[PDB]
């Protein structure tokens, strides 16, 4: 079971993480049944 | 999930993910019914000492 828990928070801090409490609600309970040992996030380029 | 009780209306604001509820004994105290998605509270039937 691949569990994705998510939370969106309106913040106004410039650089670091805000200090506070916010519980993450479960978003997607995903039935994959596969082995995961390594990950990589995806960014987006800007072209001009 | 099997059990005995009276099913009543409830005022517990369940979150979308949340389906059932559990008491201290871990016995189910509220349940979300399939097909109609409503939240039914489960209150044990009246009992006591004769
Ligand atoms: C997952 O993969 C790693 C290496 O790829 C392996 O050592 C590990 O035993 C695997 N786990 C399962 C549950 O297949
Ligand atoms: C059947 O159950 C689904 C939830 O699993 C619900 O969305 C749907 O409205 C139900 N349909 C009927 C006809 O009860």
């Amino acid at each position: 079971y691949f569990k994705i828990y998510s939370k969106h928070t309106p913040i106004n801090l410039v650089r670091d993480l805000p200090q506070g409490f916010s519980a993450l609600e479960p978003l997607v309970d995903l039935p994959i049944g596969i082995n995961i040992t390594r990950f990589q996030t995806l960014l987006a380029l800007h072209r001009s | 999930l099997t059990g005995t009780g009276v099913l009543t209306e409830s005022n517990k604001k369940f979150l979308p993910f949340q389906q059932f509820g559990r008491d201290i004994a871990d016995t189910t105290d509220a349940v979300r019914d399939p097909q109609t998605l409503e939240i039914l509270d489960i209150t044990p039937c009246s009992f006591g000492g004769v």
